[PDB]
RNA sequence: GUGUC
């Protein structure tokens, strides 16, 4: 199967890279563009849908200077993985403590 | 020090024809060193200018004293201490429509200059020799700062 | 005086009689020339918090502090579709003697949700209609009307 | 060996309507297979066909011989046929929604940031643009906030990159020209594009509208080649609508509501009009109303009170404009000129 | 409904169709979307080169 | 489901399979998935008695409490949470400069309401894992891509 | 049995006919506060030229009725006014005329301007695209003249 | 003959 493709610009060899993601929507596009805009080494980053009856998303990444656009992608993706991991870890403990406290105060 | 123009202005009128926008307003200024009419638009939400205030206006290029002229502007990088940290309002626009005074049909020496900061208009009038540079096509940075005394 | 309205512009969102100002979320590096924000992960961990307001039989109300709209909207979007569950797909009707349509009956039966744990069941391969034991649940329905 | 295969993408296929009056009612486009079981095409080319998009069923033809496949591409070409032989005005510029979006984008009131600018120009690299580097123009106002100006977003459609040699130059006025100044206007209704970048003015029905001269795409096609006019017509249809959808444009019943200070303004007019018109009756009965035109008694009375009724409506409509807000959706559409006019506002 | 401008002028064509139109602002100026059901019926003859 | 009469019979056998809500609406595991920004009501000047009692009625009940203490009839914000935004303060322009409505853009109130298939407190915890399921599957192939 | 698709003609019972455009899933179609999604998106650009004011009044009356719980009369040269109905829409807690605070879904950001929400009686018409669709390459010909 | 553009 085809997960992701890479389209590099004719002029810029490793400065303007467009990743083509298959079978995805604006969910992973907006979170990823946020995570990459959090990075200070990125100039232009943006996702767009090819067609509403399709599932191909073009996501462009540009870095200020001479730096490949593949590293910030995985960097932001791992940072988002850690963010959701921590969000789940805190939510589980909050739910647990609230539930045990409610059960205690009820009976 | 590539200073194209610098002076101290005072606001006489502000937004005379009612109010149309919610973030931009017209400004009418005047000077004391050289007789000149300066009109520009500034953001009220960011820079809340009021009536009867004195500010300092500087039009120049090449913020950094080190470099001759640089290629691209970087937002957080501060390699060279520029003039923007000392002031409090920065714009980057270009000049166009170099025309003069048309009221005086015979000999006059009053020249005007129009600048467009990507939508916001600026009109300057004044002496011929006071305007030393101000070429037809020039990328110029505007610098404004409040002077409260 | 103006710096205060500046930090308040990005913190809270003002509501007017017509139109809403300060809508876009600006907390990225290079935007503001007074502060710096690149990741601050360890600082973000101590600023984020979750609370539970109300928890009912089939409704949960919770609160998230210190988070943007992007990941929250992603959560809300994937809560609907990407979370799988079980539902009726295929229907064999033996003898339909009534007024309702067979297609409408199948649609209304598929609209019926099922109290089952979808974690134990697998995902069906590309295609098979015979039905294995691990990825298909059988249900029977039979009723005929008689006089009293 | 002759082989007949199915319709593939990249075919010169004719698409037209049945009520043909002019010669631009039939055109040839490139075919595209899409599984939705319906005909789909761009809205900009809807004016040549004069479709209404509610009950229209258009037809489609397929050339069979290779000799005719090349003749329908050079003569009946969408890029070639953009002006009409009747007068010479460009017929394919824009429709109501795109005009309204382009007007709301450039208002000398919109202010973006570094992040939203990268998203508005993110929906513009979709086609032959993936192998093209896009540039970020220098920001105007950055001492405090480094925020972006919405008028510089619109200048990207003209010059998307550094390699594209597009240098447009237009200087004209709008439909709301206040006067008393050529480019120091009060409502900024004066467009001045220099070196393919917007300097002043807001885009209205007279600048990029269909059925008008001094048009953006028209001047772009006259100065440069015609291929650059069609590549920049679809870039606007992908930039304006998404921004308009994310901004929010709506109309309710609160928009059209009479002001309390307006009800007594027209009450005076109606009372004075009635008091003045109901006098000419007994004036004619007594024998009066000296006549300038050669006519009969009832004819002069028919037009003497006909000008008394239009004054009430005109004065009411003119006093209503000072009573409305600056965000009224019907008034906004009237100022833009997409679908509506001041007559409809004064009538509603 | 004659033979001069009814048949000779008319001469109803083949390899054609007609369908209701719908908007799609995701194509170019010279593009049009054709359903696959119609594309399967229509055929275009061409000779095989090398 | 259906209505029968004397002389009618219905017999069906349905198959239940696993699916995601993006395929069909019947595979939606949650009935309502929504959130709300935290409200904020900030007063500017001290109000008088009747103005306070009239402002208490302009809002939803239980927002602005009128404290009457021995000389004063002041208004006080106690709980702005239970307040549906109707912005009815701009109806009468008599006060018009007493309230400021805002939304704190780091506070989110999520209210999940499940149909009854699974507890709603587990749906949010599963959505977090589903969000990273793809962030991991993309890195899985990026590993092989950068391996070359 | 048929389902609505792209190319079907619908009406608004107010002289406003149109074919369907894009079929949008539920992740889009923003909710305002409670989680109510737009069932059919209407364009505000066809209102001024057509000059139809009864549509907004009917929407307002229908919303007030479904909130209160009684049918509102809308007969010609009478019925109900817009003075007693809007003051009744305040008792519940909504805005008085038409406006609500919406939160865009594709981005996750609020909308600057307010959107007009409400229930409307729509009707489905004939002339589906399923029957208004024809294509022919080589078929039968007439015996008098060899023509389609 | 009816219905739509």
């Amino acid at each position: 199967k085809t997960a992701l493709e890479m389209v590099q610009a004719a002029g810029t060899d490793r400065h303007c890279v467009t990743f083509v993601l298959h079978e995805e929507d604006h969910t992973l596009g907006n979170s990823l563009r946020y995570m990459i805009m959090k990075n200070p080494e990125v100039e232009f980053c943006g996702y767009t849908t090819t067609h509403p009856s399709e599932s191909k998303i073009n996501l462009r990444i540009q870095t200020r200077g001479t730096l490949p656009a593949v590293e910030p992608f995985q960097r932001g993706l791992n940072e988002l993985m850690n963010v959701c991991q921590h969000v789940l870890d805190k939510f589980e403990a909050s739910i647990k403590d609230y539930k045990d406290q409610k059960a205690s105060r009820n009976e | 020090a590539g200073i194209l123009f610098e002076d101290i202005f005072d606001v006489k009128d502000i937004d005379p024809e009612g109010k149309k926008f919610d973030r931009v307003s017209r400004l009418h200024c005047e000077s004391e060193s050289f007789k000149m009419d300066l009109i520009l638009d500034v953001n009220i939400q960011i820079y809340p200018v009021d009536l009867g205030d004195k500010f300092r206006l500087v039009i120049a290029s090449t913020l950094y004293e080190d470099g001759t002229l640089d290629d691209g502007e970087y937002n957080p990088t501060d390699d060279r201490p520029s003039r923007a940290d000392q002031f409090e309002y920065v714009m980057y626009g270009k000049v166009y429509r170099i025309e003069g005074d048309e009221t005086s049909t015979e000999a006059a020496t009053r020249l005007s200059a129009y600048v467009s900061y990507g939508g916001l208009l600026m009109r300057l009038q004044g002496d011929a020799n006071n305007l030393h540079g101000f070429e037809v096509d020039s990328r110029v940075y505007l610098l404004m700062k409040k002077l409260a005394f | 005086a103006a710096s205060q309205a500046v930090e308040e512009m990005r913190s809270r969102v003002v509501l007017g009689e017509f139109g809403v100002r300060n809508v876009h979320t600006t907390d990225f590096p290079g935007n503001y020339s007074g502060y710096d924000d690149a990741w601050d992960q360890d600082r973000f961990e101590k600023n984020f918090r979750v609370d539970v307001v109300h928890m009912d039989e089939n409704s949960l109300e919770f609160d998230m502090v210190g988070i943007d709209a992007a990941i929250a909207n992603a959560f809300r979007r994937i809560l609907l579709a990407e979370v799988p569950t079980m539902a009726v797909e295929k229907v064999l009707v033996y003898n339909n003697t009534s007024i309702v349509q067979d297609e409408i009956l199948a649609h209304r039966l598929g609209l019926i949700p099922i109290h089952a744990d979808p974690r134990l069941f697998e995902y069906r391969n590309q295609g098979d209609e015979e039905g294995t034991e691990i990825d298909t649940l059988q249900f029977r329905l039979q009723v005929r009307c008689t006089r009293n | 060996d002759i082989v007949e295969r199915h319709l593939i993408d990249g075919d010169v296929v004719l698409f037209n309507r049945q009520p043909s009056l002019h010669k631009l009612s039939i055109m040839a486009h490139l075919a595209r297979v899409k599984p939705h079981r319906t005909f789909r095409f761009n809205e900009c080319v809807c004016t040549p066909y004069n479709a209404d998009f509610d009950g229209d069923e258009m037809n489609l033809h397929l050339p069979q011989t290779e000799e005719a496949k090349a003749e329908a591409l050079v003569l009946m070409g969408t890029k070639a046929n953009l002006v009409t032989p009747r007068n010479g005005e460009p017929l394919i510029a824009a429709i109501q929604d795109f005009l309204t979006g382009a007007y709301l984008l450039t208002l000398k009131d919109t202010f973006f940031d570094r992040a939203k600018a990268c998203q508005i120009i993110a929906s513009i690299l979709v086609g032959k643009d993936e192998k093209i580097k896009v540039r970020l123009p220098p920001p105007t106002i950055l001492k405090p906030v480094t925020l972006w100006t919405g008028k510089q977003i619109f200048s990207v459609i003209l010059r998307p990159s550094d390699d594209n040699p597009v240098r447009a130059n237009l200087r004209t006025k709008g439909k709301q020209y206040c006067g008393k100044g050529e480019d120091l206007c009060a409502n900024d209704s004066y467009v001045t594009i220099q070196n393919s970048e917007l300097m002043s003015g807001s885009m209205d029905k007279g600048t990029l509208g269909s059925g008008s001269k001094n048009n953006i795409f028209y001047i772009l096609l006259r100065d440069w080649g015609q291929n650059e006019a069609a590549d920049a017509m679809s870039r606007l249809a992908r930039l304006a609508p998404v921004y308009l959808s994310n901004r929010g444009f709506s109309i309710g019943i609160g928009d059209v509501t009479p002001g309390q200070g307006l009800l007594k303004a027209k009450y005076e007019l109606l009372n004075a009009g009635y008091k003045k018109c109901d006098e000419y009756i007994e004036a004619l009965n007594t024998g009066k109303l000296q006549q300038q035109p050669g006519c009969t008694a009832e004819e002069t009375l028919e037009a003497l009170i006909l000008k008394e009724l239009s004054v009430i409506r005109d004065h009411a409509g003119s006093a209503c404009l000072r009573e409305l807000d600056k965000s009224n959706s019907p008034l906004t559409m009237a100022l833009c000129g997409s679908k509506g006019s001041f007559i409809n506002i004064s009538q509603m | 409904q004659g033979r001069f401008r009814g048949n000779l002028s008319g001469k109803r064509v083949d390899f054609s169709g007609r369908t209701v139109i719908s908007p799609d602002p995701n194509l170019r100026i010279d593009e049009v979307a054709v359903p696959v059901h119609v594309a399967k019926i229509l055929t275009f003859p061409e000779k095989v080169n090398k | 489901i259906a209505q029968l009469r004397p002389g009618q019979e219905i017999d069906l056998l349905m198959h239940c399979v696993k699916g995601i809500g993006k395929d069909h609406a019947k595979f939606s595991p949650v009935a309502t998935a929504s959130y709300r920004l935290l409200p904020d009501i900030t007063l500017l000047e001290p109000v008088e008695g009747e103005a306070a009692e009239e402002l208490s009625r302009c809002f939803s009940p239980g927002v602005i409490e009128v404290q009457e203490v021995q000389g004063k009839k002041v208004a006080r914000v106690a709980n702005p949470r239970l307040d549906t935004f109707s912005r009815e303060i701009f109806r009468n322009e008599k006060l018009k400069k007493v309230v400021r409505l805002a939304r704190v853009r780091d506070h989110y109130i999520f209210s999940v309401e499940s149909t009854g298939v699974l507890p709603p407190d587990v749906l949010v915890s599963e959505a977090i894992k589903v969000l990273m399921g793809k962030c991991r599957r993309f890195l899985d192939e990026l590993d092989a891509v950068q391996m070359d | 049995t048929r389902r609505p698709e792209i190319g079907d003609k619908f009406s608004s019972r107010h002289g406003q006919k149109g074919v369907c455009g894009l079929i949008v899933p539920q992740e889009d179609m923003p909710f305002c506060d409670s989680g109510i999604c737009p069932d059919i998106i209407m364009n505000p650009h066809g209102f001024p030229s057509r000059m139809t004011v009864g549509k907004l009044i009917e929407l307002l009356a229908g919303k007030a009725g479904v909130l209160d719980g009684r049918f509102h009369y809308g007969t010609a040269f009478g019925g109900s006014k817009v003075k007693d109905v809007c003051e009744d829409l305040v008792r519940h807690g909504y805005n008085y005329l038409g406006k609500d605070y919406v939160t865009s879904g594709i981005t996750g950001e609020p909308l600057e301007a307010y959107i007009y929400f409400g229930p409307v009686y729509y009707q489905k018409l004939k002339h589906m695209v399923l029957d208004k669709m024809h294509a022919r390459a080589r078929g039968p010909r007439a015996v008098l003249t060899r023509q389609p």
